[PDB]
C-alpha cells in the first residue's frame, strides 16, 4: 500500500 | 529469507506536449504488483501480480485517490524546481522517487527509504534515522523546509513502520507460493573458439529468482574480476532472470578454469566447468 | 543536462531451438531521461504486435524496460532490436545472437 500523504516540494 | 517493498515515482514534464505524465509502479522484491499511468485512457491503479488481485474495491479505489493526488502534487513540484533551479519552460524535467521498506528473514523492519531525484540527480532523501533529510543543494533546502513544516518526516516513519510493514507482509503471505520462493538457476558452460590460441568459456545462469545472484570466474582458484565480462542480469519476462559472465582463456587451458554461483535458491553454492 | 545512454541485450526467454516457440526480449536500461523508441526487427522489418513492461528504474535512478514478442526462431531467420534515444545520433540496431 502507498504512503497516503502528498506534500509539494 | 529478507524481504522488501518498494514504490517508485516518476513524474515528467514535456512542454507543448501536454500536462506532466505521473506513473507509479509497485514491487515486493524483484515482482511488480500494481501500476498507475496518469496517460491511460482511464487512470486508475491496476493489478500486475495474481496475489493482488483478491484486495477489494476499496483497496483499488484507495490507492487511485492517492496517485491522482498525487499526479496533481508532482505537477506543482516540477514547477516549483523548475524555478528554484531558474531553468526555461522549455525544457523537459524528471522528478523521481523511491520509498519503501525493508525486513529482515524474521520479518522485522531493518530500515525504511525515502529518496527523490531531479533530472536523474539526487535531489533529497530521508535519512535512515527517519526523522531528518539530506538535500543535495540550496535548492533541495527550499523542499527542506516545507517538508519540516508539513512534518513529512513524521508522517513517513509511521508509513515506513506500520503500514508499510503491515502491506508487506500480507502480500508476502497472500503470494507465499511466489515470493517466497527462490528458483535456482539453471547452470551451463558454453565454450566459444576466437582463434586457434583463445576461446571464450561462458558460464550460464537462467530462470532464477529473485534476481541477486553472484557470477564469477577463476583460474587456478584466484578470481578474474578484470578478464570477466559480466552482463547486467535480465528478465526473462515471466518473473525469473537470466545472467552469463565470460572469460577469454588460451586454447588447450580450460579445466585451469572454474565459474562459482551464489544464489538463495540453491542447496549448496556451484562450482562448474566446461564440460567437453 | 546529464544523459545517460541504453544498455542494450537482445535474447530469448527460453534456450533458443530452431522450429520452437519462444519470446525475444529486447531489454534496454541504464537510459536517462526515460523518453525511448525501442522495437524488435524479423529481416530488418519492424514486428507489430510487440509488448513491453511499465516504466520504472533502478537505484542508480536509470531506466529501464522489457520490450517482448512471441518468435519462432529458424535457421535463416534474422532478429534484431533496434533503440533510439536523446543520446544516440541515429537508431542503434543490435542483433539477437542465440549464444549472447
Amino acid at each position: 500500500l502507498p504512503f497516503d500523504k502528498s506534500t509539494v516540494m | 529469507g529478507s524481504h522488501s517493498m518498494r514504490y517508485f515515482y516518476t513524474a515528467m514534464s514535456r512542454p507543448g506536449r501536454g500536462e506532466p505524465r505521473f506513473i507509479a509502479v509497485g514491487y515486493v522484491d524483484d515482482t511488480q504488483f500494481v501500476r498507475f499511468d496518469s496517460d491511460a485512457a482511464s487512470p486508475r491503479t491496476e493489478p500486475r501480480a495474481p496475489w493482488i488481485e483478491q484486495e477489494g474495491p476499496e483497496y483499488w479505489d484507495r490507492n487511485t485517490q492517492i496517485f491522482k493526488t498525487n499526479t496533481q502534487t508532482y505537477r506543482e513540484s516540477l514547477r516549483n524546481l523548475r524555478g528554484y533551479y531558474n531553468q526555461s519552460e522549455a525544457g523537459s524535467h524528471i522528478i523521481q522517487r523511491m520509498y519503501g521498506c525493508d525486513l529482515g528473514p524474521d520479518g522485522r523492519l531493518l530500515r525504511g527509504h525515502d529518496q527523490s531525484a531531479y533530472d536523474g540527480k539526487d535531489y533529497i532523501a530521508l535519512n535512515e534515522d527517519l526523522s531528518s533529510w539530506t538535500a543535495a543543494d540550496t535548492a533541495a533546502q527550499i523542499t527542506q523546509r516545507k517538508w519540516e513544516a508539513a512534518r513529512v518526516a513524521e508522517q513517513l516513519r509511521a508509513y515506513l513502520e506500520g503500514l508499510c510493514v503491515e502491506w508487506l507482509r500480507r502480500y508476502l503471505e497472500n503470494g507465499k507460493e511466489t515470493l517466497q520462493r527462490a528458483d535456482p538457476p539453471k547452470t551451463h558452460v558454453t565454450h566459444h573458439p576466437v582463434s586457434d590460441h583463445e576461446a571464450t568459456l561462458r558460464c550460464w545462469a537462467l530462470g532464477f529468482y529473485p534476481a541477486e545472484i553472484t557470477l564469477t570466474w577463476q583460474r587456478d582458484g584466484e578470481d578474474q574480476t578484470q578478464d570477466t565480462e559480466l552482463v547486467e542480469t535480465r528478465p526473462a519476462g515471466d518473473r525469473t532472470f537470466q545472467k552469463w559472465a565470460a572469460v577469454v582463456v588460451p586454447s588447450g587451458e580450460e579445466q585451469r578454469y572454474t565459474c562459482h554461483v551464489q544464489h538463495e535458491g540453491l542447496p549448496k553454492p556451484l562450482t562448474l566447468r566446461w564440460e567437453p | 543536462m546529464i544523459q545517460r545512454t541504453p544498455k542494450i541485450q537482445v535474447y530469448s526467454r527460453h534456450p533458443a531451438e530452431n522450429g520452437k516457440s519462444n519470446f525475444l526480449n529486447c531489454y534496454v536500461s541504464g537510459f536517462h531521461p526515460s523518453d525511448i523508441e525501442v522495437d524488435l526487427l524479423k529481416n530488418g522489418e519492424r514486428i507489430e504486435k510487440v509488448e513491453h513492461s511499465d516504466l520504472s528504474f533502478s537505484k542508480d535512478w536509470s531506466f529501464y524496460l522489457l520490450y517482448y514478442t512471441e518468435f519462432t526462431p529458424t535457421e535463416k531467420d534474422e532478429y534484431a532490436c533496434r533503440v533510439n534515444h536523446v543520446t544516440l545520433s541515429q537508431p542503434k540496431i543490435v542483433k539477437w545472437d542465440r549464444d549472447m
